[PDB]
């Protein structure tokens, strides 16, 4: 599907719990795949500095 | 050159096993509670 | 490019659909894939392909 | 791959077959819910001569009714295929039998099946499966010559070609064997590669995978390497986060909490006894452990007394003097107990000395080997 702020939100809750349960390298790629989706869209200010 | 001169007269275990394996002892949960309750007290 | 000093031109075009697999399999080869990794739907990502 | 044969069956055939757990009713339960399910009636029959069980005339008529008339089916469904169908189709109508003769437990005749049925096939992946199925069977079962001609034909298999899921695999069941035959490194080294991309759920879920990983790789692998491929894993790590006895364990030998090591020690040694894989070595994992963990307590001392290690074990002086002078009676620890002052003095071999031995030990083979020669060759 075509809402790709929700992806970016949910990649992002993904790449939180992985480093919850220190799985760095998946938790790095998954932050890693939120902000290149995030370099696609409007990212507001508060999904921004989530991401950061 | 064969020595017939002296008569050439289950287990199928294919992993090599020590001396200490063969001693009889209690499993060690019950060595380590029974230690743990005398010194418990 | 006189037909006595070079005889035979061949061409040489960007591999096809098939090419491309044939080529994504030879330098795969040494690569470790994993089941369902379809080298057909990634050839046909490739339309014009340098080769 | 598929779940036949279900190793969840072996485990509770030898749980069953345990003395204390022959009694036990839930495992009762689950076999006799997995059979009747799955219809294995020469199982059925097997496990009930074995373990003296009253045969149930109707559930076990029902159950030899159910496997004759799928038999015949599948027997039909072959000669049609031989009749109708290419090499193919017969090809697999005589994979189905094997798989139905394996879903029954009839050892001998799924063997006979498999082995016709990589005779008739000639695609490498198909090869490689059968091989797999033949292997399952064999750790179903504990027969050890199937296991390692079965193991050595897989790699011959993947040598001449085989794509990297049936490495992975092959890698996984190497383990698992190792950790049957008691060579706990081999266990180590294929557990710890294969965890990054566990796929075979066939043989266990990823939670008892990764016991099985920390359990073996504490038994081989000193503390750097722990420290580096278990300690730090991500996905060990990840999965210890849900087992919690598990992750204490580990945790006690390298953060060198001794009590908790101790405690999670013999949890651990409970576990394995009634593991149907573990059982066998369950002794001598518990004996290597304690000494790998006195040797790792020793490594920064030199001379201890009894009571203070006494004290870190959480377990009394006599109890730790008595296995100290075992252990070291063993040659396994580096270590001289003194019982009047209550002090162990750790005897570790300086570089030189033990240089010295080592070239001592090697170059007595050498020479015992060149003796040899020149005996045999003068003349």
């Amino acid at each position: 599907m075509d809402d790709k702020a929700l992806l970016v939100e949910v990649q992002l809750l993904e790449s939180k719990t992985y480093h919850a349960l220190s799985n760095l390298p998946k938790a790095r790629a998954a932050l890693t795949s939120a902000r290149t989706t995030a370099n696609a869209i409007y990212c507001p200010p508060k999904l921004q500095a989530t991401l950061d | 050159d064969e020595f017939e001169e002296f008569p050439a007269e289950e287990d199928a275990h294919v992993w090599e096993d020590n001396w200490d394996d063969d001693n009889v002892e209690d499993d060690f949960s019950n060595q380590l509670r029974a230690e743990l309750e005398k010194h418990g007290y | 490019l006189r037909p006595g000093r070079i005889d035979r031109k061949i061409e040489f075009p960007p591999p096809n659909e098939e090419a491309r697999l044939d080529i994504l399999k030879i330098h795969s080869r040494k690569m470790n894939l994993t089941r369902g990794i379809n080298l057909r739907k990634i050839a046909e990502l490739m339309p014009g392909a340098s080769g | 791959l598929p779940k036949n044969p279900d190793l969840r069956i072996a485990q509770l055939r030898f749980l069953l077959s345990l003395p204390e757990h022959r009694g036990d009713a839930a495992v009762r339960d689950e076999l006799m819910a997995a059979v009747r399910d799955n219809n294995m009636a020469p199982y059925y029959e097997a496990l009930c001569k074995s373990l003296d069980w009253q045969i149930d005339v109707d559930l076990l008529n029902k159950m030899k009714k159910a496997n004759e008339d799928e038999l015949k089916r599948l027997d039909e469904e072959l000669e049609d295929a031989e009749k109708n169908l290419g090499e193919s189709e017969i090809r697999d109508a005589m994979m189905a039998k094997a798989e139905y003769l394996c879903r029954i437990g009839d050892k001998e005749g799924a063997l006979t099946a498999f082995r016709k049925t990589y005779d008739k096939t000639v695609a490498l992946g198909h090869r490689l499966d059968i091989v797999f199925y033949l292997l399952r069977i064999g750790l179903f079962y504990m027969d050890n010559d199937l296991i390692t001609r079965n193991t050595e034909k897989a790699k011959s298999l993947i040598e001449e070609g085989g794509d990297w899921d049936r490495r992975n695999r092959l890698k996984v069941y190497q383990g698992l064997y190792c950790v049957a035959i008691r060579d706990f490194k081999q266990a180590a080294e294929l557990f710890l590669d294969t965890v990054s991309t566990f796929t075979s759920y066939e043989l266990m879920d990823y939670k008892t995978f990764v016991t099985y990983t920390v359990y073996v790789s504490m038994i081989a692998l000193e503390r750097p390497d722990l420290r580096e491929k278990v300690i730090k894993g991500a996905e060990i790590l990840e999965v210890l986060h849900s087992l919690p006895a598990v992750r204490q364990y580990l945790f006690s030998l390298y953060e060198c909490r001794y009590s908790v090591f101790f405690q999670s020690l013999a949890v651990v040694e409970q576990e394995m006894k009634k593991d149907w894989l573990f059982a066998p070595h369950y002794r001598y994992y518990v004996r290597e452990m304690r000494i790998h963990a006195y040797s790792q307590l020793l490594e920064s001392y030199r001379s201890l007394t009894l009571g203070y290690m006494a004290e870190a074990f959480g377990v009394g002086v006599e109890f730790i003097d008595q296995e100290l002078s075992r252990f070291i009676a063993a040659g396994r620890l580096h270590c001289k107990i003194d019982k009047v002052n209550e002090i162990v003095e750790t005897n570790r071999p300086d570089s030189k000395n033990w240089q010295y031995q080592e070239t001592i030990k090697k170059g007595d083979l050498l020479l015992n080997r060149v003796q040899k020669l020149s005996r045999v060759i003068n003349m």
